[PDB]
């Protein structure tokens, strides 16, 4: 009787879930993390290139593109739901549109789709993850960061979609090694098996020693000479997980800092 | 010059106007600007306009008159005009004025629908107007923030949107966008209304043919595009690319029929539905009419031995090609004094040569190979006719050479009359000649860079001096030897009076 | 008596200069250009990589870097002088700082110097030039755009400086061909002569035919196969003038559009 009830929460929010009770959860995670009120665990975290596929999938026209008006609408809905501020939502919406507009090739409805997808991805996954990594490393927690830029496209997802939310799971679980399953029907390639082995090696290495690089080496395997450096707020090194893996720095620094530093400022303190 | 005085101009306002340096009037009214001038000798006056040649309000408008008169003015006739007055003494006098034609078209009202808690509709109101328009929304009563209103980016004040964040029952009503131009130039406001109901829905279409449709010439093809949803009732419309639909094609409305379809009718036919709700629905069908044209052969002597001639003990490729619409569906058959091939003579269907070209090679050429070869291109069970290309190989066959007959290297003609340029090519077979210009990179009488000719003659009906220059003639790489084309030049003098 | 008087104008503005008299200058250039009220001349225009050297040269510390506080001050002075709006200058200053902050390597005082220099360069030279080119081409004027990324460093300018305001003049005038002069003492290199020849070829070609590519070809000369395509608002092709010349698209599109589209919006219309 309780489960079958229809309880709709605010958009982008939840009704029933974890709460700040002051016991299990002593305080707002934001406050606890900013003030370093947490123990120093070994941490590994990351995000996927195109988390927000479903965010735009429903507003895409028959041409796989998004109109300028639809773009404005999405942002408008986005601003109202997440930033329910009465005075100043106008400047916010316009600023957000500008940042996520590709001024080189600004008229392309398909590029518009990509950047809009990036907006939701950056806000809901990338920015929070970086904030967590920055605070954990800053307060002494050994941190490792990754970006997943690979996936296996089924005939059920658009051909233009990049790695979406959850697409890394099959690799982490080694599904490619036992071939397509009822739950994961994608026709995994040799490269999928190779990448799956790599992910599992990194994941279990972390579990065994707290270091993705120890004790099992990456044994053509493109990760043979790629050591996963620890993440720090100063260099912000992260592992680019794909068929052409390598260590990079400051993942989407510009867009991430927009949400973490400037937008909060526009709140008028 | 004691009494001679430089010109002096002054613009004055007349005709119909409204309400400093600018002359604002309502569209459709009459403009009357007068330019008073002084100075000795009496300067002449011409009204002209200044506009970007390639955009918007542009007209070439040089009138010699102290009065500028534009009756029933239009949007485009607007802009900046200057009156110039000169008399020889000193610097010409110039005065500027901006004519600002004003208007207010009928507004357009469109609407779009849209976790999972609240349903949200966006009512977008757009209008073209000078000056920039003022928008007022109402649901019988005027609406304020009490829902949200705003102007989005990528709009220069021509657009306002009414956002209904939570769609409660009272909101299901008739919304009307009332747009005003402040009654300047005594222009009335205008309104448009829409009936927002919970049945309101964008258009939707269903097509009676597949994504891509292949057909033979002459066949009659009819395509039914029918609505499957939409409130208000959307309007269905057919369109064609490239160019227009007709002739021999009629639109009943929804039903599109093509009678006795020709090959040129091929292309995309798009059915679209619109009701000012959401994105317009569009179904697209690609109609491909079958055809085969321009069958061509190529004689390719031994390339690895660097030969340009048929020589015993060499490889000899005999290629074949035809232009077709379902290009992937063509099939070639190589006959040789009848129809045979494994040893020595072999088939190759796709070399570096043009697309889908069948070419057999003759390894170690031999007197026994001297014969008449035939290639037959055909469509699998298609009513269209087959095409063929005959190519006789013998001791006589020889790469070509080109030259200019006698002394027609330079040929002079008088402008207007007809001119005939001449090159003569020798060899077996003789390939066609391709004429091009060399002194500059310009097109030709035919409007393109090059022209095909078999007689080696280039004909010029109405010769222009522009054509005067140097011309190149060279052997084709098809219908003959696939060898470095042989070249020859001819001069063309187009005489004209002094 | 009139010349020797001390008449100081507003910062970044002039006291005595061209005025909008309604005759010689019929109206604000902005209005005239937006409404296409001008004849269609053949136009060639461009800017230099580091126009604004002098803008930051005076605020640089002994370490060739700019402090975060000095950066804030420069922007603050910049916002007040150019954007004398009473309500909203706060959000403006903060937005401008964010855009011209390099979030990858955000703590480097030298990188801070470069971006600050870019701000002044973008605002005073790049943005207006693009606006002119966009409007001219849009209204049918044949347009050619360039970016000057080369210069000859004297011992009087900082080693870290890029091509500054006016640094293209010597190349346009062919000074390198006759060696160092009293006015232009830089020890011109062989490359300076080569580039000077190229610029003069392009400039005079435009004068002769209205096309920088005709009639004199660029005759190792790295411009041999580089045709200067016409500028258009859609592709915005421009010539990158340097020792490694080539045609690019949408010069600093992101930063340029900030000044031309978003900032004006923040004015509250
Ligand atoms: C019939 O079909 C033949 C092809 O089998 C056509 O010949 C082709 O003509 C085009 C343009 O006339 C040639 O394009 C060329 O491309 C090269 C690229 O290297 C370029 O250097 C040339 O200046 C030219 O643009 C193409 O090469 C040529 N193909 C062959 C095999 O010769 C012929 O024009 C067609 N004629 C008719 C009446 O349909
Ligand atoms: C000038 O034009 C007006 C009307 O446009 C006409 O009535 C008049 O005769 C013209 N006179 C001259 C000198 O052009
Ligand atoms: C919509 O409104 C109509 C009233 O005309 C009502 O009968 C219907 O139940 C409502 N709901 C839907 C889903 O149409
Ligand atoms: C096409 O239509 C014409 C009359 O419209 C008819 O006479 C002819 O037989 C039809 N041909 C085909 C192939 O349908
Ligand atoms: C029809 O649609 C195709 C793409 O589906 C497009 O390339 C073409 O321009 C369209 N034609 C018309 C007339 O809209
Ligand atoms: C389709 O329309 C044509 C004329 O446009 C008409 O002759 C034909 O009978 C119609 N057929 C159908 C099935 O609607
Ligand atoms: C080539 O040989 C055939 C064999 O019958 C003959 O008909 C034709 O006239 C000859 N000449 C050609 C094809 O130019």
């Amino acid at each position: 009787e309780l489960v079958d009830q229809d309880i709709q929460p605010a958009r982008y929010h939840i009704a029933f879930g974890p709460v700040i009770d002051g016991d299990v959860i002593p305080d707002d995670p934001q406050i606890l993390m900013e003030q370093g009120e947490f123990l120093n665990y070994d941490i590994m975290l990351g995000v996927n290139q195109g988390e927000g596929l479903k965010f735009v999938e429903n507003i895409v026209d028959s041409d796989d593109g998004i109109s300028a008006s639809d773009f404005d609408f999405a942002v408008s809905n986005f601003v109202d739901n997440l930033y329910g501020y009465p005075e100043g939502k106008d400047v916010l919406r316009e600023t957000i549109k500008f940042m996520y507009t590709d001024w080189a090739d600004r008229h392309n409805p398909e590029t518009r789709r990509k950047t809009l997808l990036a907006l939701f991805t950056d806000h809901q996954w990338v920015a929070p993850a970086v904030a967590t990594a920055d605070l954990h490393s800053n307060f002494g927690s050994p941190t490792y960061f990754y970006a997943f830029y690979h996936h296996c496209q089924t005939d059920q997802v658009p051909a233009w979609a990049d790695a979406a939310h959850g697409d890394e799971v099959p690799y982490v679980l080694g599904i490619p090694m036992i071939g397509p399953t009822e739950l994961f029907p994608c026709n995994f390639s040799k490269n999928d098996v190779m990448l799956s082995a790599v992910v599992m090696t990194y994941w279990t290495n972390f579990a065994k020693t707290g270091d993705p690089n120890q004790p099992v080496p990456q044994d053509p395997n493109r990760f043979e000479e790629v050591a996963w450096t620890r993440y720090s707020q100063k260099d912000q090194l992260y592992l680019h997980i794909g068929l052409k893996p390598r260590v990079k720095e400051h993942y989407r620094a510009n867009k991430v800092n927009l949400w973490l530093e400037l937008v909060p400022h526009l709140h008028n303190l | 010059q004691g009494v001679y005085a430089p010109a002096q101009a002054q613009i004055i306002h007349a005709g119909q106007a409204c309400v400093e340096r600018v002359y604002t009037i309502r569209e459709g009214d009459t403009l009357v600007l007068q330019c008073l001038v002084t100075g000795h000798p009496r300067p002449q006056v011409r009204w002209t306009k200044t506009a970007g040649s390639a955009s918007d309000k542009f007209q070439e408008t040089s009138v010699l008159n102290e009065t500028l008169r534009i009756e029933k003015i239009q949007r485009l006739q607007g802009g900046r005009y200057y009156c110039k007055a000169e008399n020889g003494v000193g610097v010409p006098a110039i005065k500027s004025i901006r004519v600002d034609v004003q208007y207010l078209d009928e507004p357009v009202l469109t609407v779009h629908q849209t976790f999972y808690q609240e349903k949200t509709v966006f009512l977008r109101c757009t209008v073209n107007s000078n000056p920039p328009a003022r928008f007022i929304w109402k649901r019988g009563a005027e609406t304020l923030s009490h829902v949200d209103i705003y102007e989005p980016l990528y709009t220069q004040g021509e657009t306002k949107v009414l956002k209904l964040k939570n769609l409660r029952p009272q909101d299901y009503a008739s919304y009307t966008c009332q747009v005003s131009v402040r009654n300047v130039c005594s222009i009335p406001d205008k309104s448009i209304t829409f009936q927002l109901t919970n049945t309101t829905a964008p258009p939707a279409l269903k097509l009676s043919v597949n994504e891509t449709l292949v057909v033979n010439p002459g066949d009659n093809v009819t395509m039914q595009c029918s609505l499957t949803g939409g409130d208000p009732q959307p309007e269905v419309l057919w369109s064609h690319s490239p160019g227009p639909l007709p002739p021999n094609s009629l639109v009943q409305g929804g039903n599109l029929t093509i009678w006795r379809i020709r090959v040129e009718d091929s292309g995309y036919y798009n059915c679209t539905a619109i009701n000012n709700v959401g994105n317009p629905a569009k179904k697209t069908v690609n109609l491909l009419v079958r055809s085969m044209k321009n069958a061509t052969f190529q004689i390719t002597p031994d390339v690895i031995k660097e030969s340009e001639t048929i020589q015993l003990g060499q490889d000899l490729k005999l290629s074949c090609h035809v232009d077709a619409v379902p290009q992937e569906k063509v099939v070639y058959s190589w006959y040789k004094n009848g129809k045979p091939s494994d040893r020595l003579l072999i088939t190759r269907n796709d070399p570096e040569l043009p697309p889908v070209t069948c070419s057999l090679e003759i390894i170690d050429l031999r007197f026994s190979d001297y014969g008449t070869y035939l290639c037959v291109a055909t469509f699998q069970g298609a009513p269209i006719p087959d095409l063929s290309v005959e190519v006789n190989i013998s001791s006589e066959t020889v790469p070509p050479t080109i030259s200019v007959p006698k002394g027609q290297s330079t040929i002079t003609v008088r402008e207007g009359s007809r001119a005939e340029l001449q090159c003569e090519v020798r060899g077996k077979p003789k390939p066609p000649i391709i004429w091009s210009r060399v002194d500059k990179e310009t097109p030709m009488p035919s409007g393109t860079m090059t022209v095909e000719t078999y007689d080696g003659k280039l004909r010029l009906e109405s010769v222009s001096r522009d054509m005067s220059g140097t011309y190149k003639c060279q052997t084709a790489r098809y219908n003959g030897f696939n060898i470095r084309p042989r070249e020859a030049l001819v001069q063309l003098n187009v005489q004209f009076p002094p």
